[PDB]
RNA sequence: AAAGUUGCUGCAGUUAAAAAGCUCGUAGUUGGAUCUCUCUCGGCCGAAGCGUUUACUUUGAAAAAAUU
């Protein structure tokens, strides 16, 4: 179930693989979960001692994972205690090519491997049932940015309680301050 | 006068503006689904379609192209989609 | 009306007056 | 403003912010690509392919669904012409205007507009020579103009 | 056509400030424009701004406060050697206290005081007083 | 030098000197947004490939006196 790029499975992703194994034994998600695999898992803190789960999955099977998102979210929240699980693909940040680097650059880095592209794709992957319909960057008096995300209002009833976890996850694995908002109209 | 929030325009003003000149541009057209009067099949037609749209099974003209919005055949039923 | 010489002098003098006034105001902030 | 006209019009297409495929579209990427292949085998310019796919099948943006634009999709399979479609349409228009001029010698307006057209041809040919689409020995000549169409 | 979008942004802000407006919209956005606006922000001249992100070059809505007399671009981007810097401010600033030559240097986009402290030169972008 | 009557800084071209009959019409000038160091041999180091090339900026060497 877990195929790490470092191929050192820890007990966290071991328990996650056991959990998806238990779901593939029993639930209706049998024609999907058997073929699919994950790569890593992580358990972080958000909202004053609230644990949240980040499941790092491979990119090209990501869309298949996108088809079965909310069922796995609900069943893994039933399996564990009061928690929150988000599905974020494993992306590689290639460093910016400066004029001092190793001679492996016989070919340019693709644009999808940059910092901003991967960060925006992570923000896209983090909130699946809602869709990012707008984005603002408020630049404060200190010189510090604050990203505000306008989401789809049709799916607010599933993600209205996860916005704190979304902000905490994005701060943990990005370092940028993000607030989530629902517009009154489109 | 000289005192308004440009960051938060109301729906009536942002609707009223030109489609490029809004805060964030957005189209005025839409995709709509059409039932032929002589059948039951669903056809997804652009509102501002430039091609004459034939039914895939009945070959009846659903819409005729005009300068702007497409002119549906009388008898056809249409619904706004998404 | 009046020659442009003293209009230029008056404009540059009033401009230096705003420069001095804003200098004293910004010095007062420390 | 216009490259040869004194007009300055705003009218164009405006793409929405949502790059995601809508939920109501049940067509997969390969089905859309197969439609593109059969439309190109019918003999259609990528512009015509995009218009037909937008109108009849409901595919709003081919790049948003398939991931590639129409010319690249046709190029990977190999169903793409040697000279690009805008240059083709310009050369076809120049051939038509030159035919009208050889039949009608008094039309100095037609001469002026033909000069406009073949100047547009020269600019587009310079661009395509710079980015290696046309061979460097390619040159637009008046008698060879109908031979390209 | 449109070249040097920073000039357009600075002219828009200056014309908005001269009419006593409070808030202005700027299109298109740029990295150089955002860095210049941050420089004017830290010195307390243009208050607050927020970047509207569409999938094009973005836009910026800037909250004007009232202190700004004139913000201006310098075109072309003249090289500013560290000696020549002194001459430049005597050409552009109405005093030796306030006003700002903005330079892009290899240490970043900054003002002439900070460029003198970091002991570097660069290309001149503008001034604001 | 006053002189911004040669104007790069820094002029003008409705009525005072002055914008070409008008547009397609190569060169030259200007051009939208975007991308956060190591491999061998000799004592952690030295040699080697530089890392795409520059422009730009800072540092250092070197560069007659007299004149300033």
């Amino acid at each position: 179930i877990v195929k790490p790029n470092g191929e050192k499975p820890d007990e966290f992703e071991s328990g996650i693989s056991q959990a998806l194994l238990e779901l593939e034994m029993n639930s209706d998600l049998k024609a999907q979960l058997r073929e699919l695999n994950i790569t890593a898992a992580k358990e972080i803190e958000v909202g004053g001692g609230r644990k949240a789960i980040i499941i790092f999955v491979p990119v090209p099977q990501l869309k298949s994972f996108q088809k079965i998102q909310v069922r796995l979210v609900r069943e893994l929240e039933k399996k564990f205690s009061g928690k929150h699980v988000v599905f974020i693909a494993q992306r590689r940040i290639l460093p910016k090519p400066t004029r001092k680097s190793r001679t492996k650059n016989k070919q340019k880095r693709p644009r999808s491997r940059t910092l901003t592209a991967v960060h925006d794709a992570i923000l896209e992957d983090l909130v699946f049932p809602s869709e990012i319909v707008g984005k603002r960057i408020r630049v404060k008096l200190d010189g510090s940015r604050l990203i505000k995300v306008h989401l789809d209002k049709a799916q607010q009833n599933n993600v209205e309680h996860k916005v704190e976890t979304f902000s905490g996850v994005y701060k943990k694995l990005t370092g940028k301050d993000v607030n989530f908002e629902f517009p009154e109209f489109q | 006068p000289l005192a308004k929030d440009l960051l938060h325009p109301s729906p009536e003003e942002e609707k009223r503006k030109h489609k490029k000149k809004r805060l964030v541009q957005s189209p005025n057209s839409y995709f709509m689904d059409v039932k032929c009067p002589g059948c039951y099949k669903i056809t997804t037609v652009f509102s501002h379609a430039q091609t004459v749209v034939l039914c895939v099974g009945c070959s009846t003209v659903l819409c005729q192209p005009t300068g702007g919005k497409a002119r549906l055949t009388e008898g056809c039923s249409f619904r706004r989609k998404q | 009306v009046l020659p442009k010489k003293e209009k230029m002098k008056l404009r540059r003098e009033q401009w230096l007056q705003k420069i001095e006034a804003i200098k004293l105001a910004e010095q007062k902030h420390r | 403003g216009r490259m040869h006209a004194p007009g300055k019009g705003l009218s164009q297409s405006a793409l929405p912010y949502r790059r995601s495929v809508p939920t109501w579209l049940k067509l997969t990427s390969d089905d859309v690509k197969e439609q593109i292949y059969k439309l190109a085998k019918k003999g259609l310019t990528p512009s015509q392919i995009g218009v037909i796919l937008r109108d009849s099948h409901g595919v709003a943006q081919v790049r948003f669904v398939t991931g590639n634009k129409i010319l690249r999709i046709l190029k990977s399979k190999g169903l793409a012409p040697d000279l690009p479609e805008d240059l083709y349409h310009l050369i076809k228009k120049a051939v038509a205007v030159r035919k009208h001029l050889e039949r009608n010698r008094k039309d100095k307006d037609a001469k002026f507009r033909l000069i406009l057209i073949e100047s547009r041809i020269h600019r587009l040919a310079r661009y395509y020579k710079t980015k290696r689409v046309l061979p460097p020995n390619w040159k637009y000549e008046s008698s060879t103009a109908s031979a390209l169409v | 056509v449109r070249m040097n979008v920073l000039a357009d942004a600075l002219k828009s802000i200056n014309n908005a400030e001269k009419r006593g407006k409070r808030q202005v919209l700027i299109r298109p956005c740029s990295k150089v424009i955002v860095r210049f606006l941050t420089v004017m922000m830290k010195h307390g001249y243009i208050g607050e701004f927020e970047i509207i992100d569409d999938h094009r070059a973005g836009k910026i809505v800037v909250n004007l406060t009232g202190r700004l007399n004139k913000c201006g671009v310098i075109s072309p981007r003249f090289d500013v050697q560290l000696k020549d810097l002194e001459k430049w401010q005597n050409n552009l600033l109405p005093s030796r206290q306030f006003g700002f030559i903005v330079l892009t240097t290899s240490a970043g986009i900054m003002d002439h005081e900070e460029a003198r402290r970091k002991h570097t030169g660069g290309k001149i972008l503008g001034f604001f007083f």
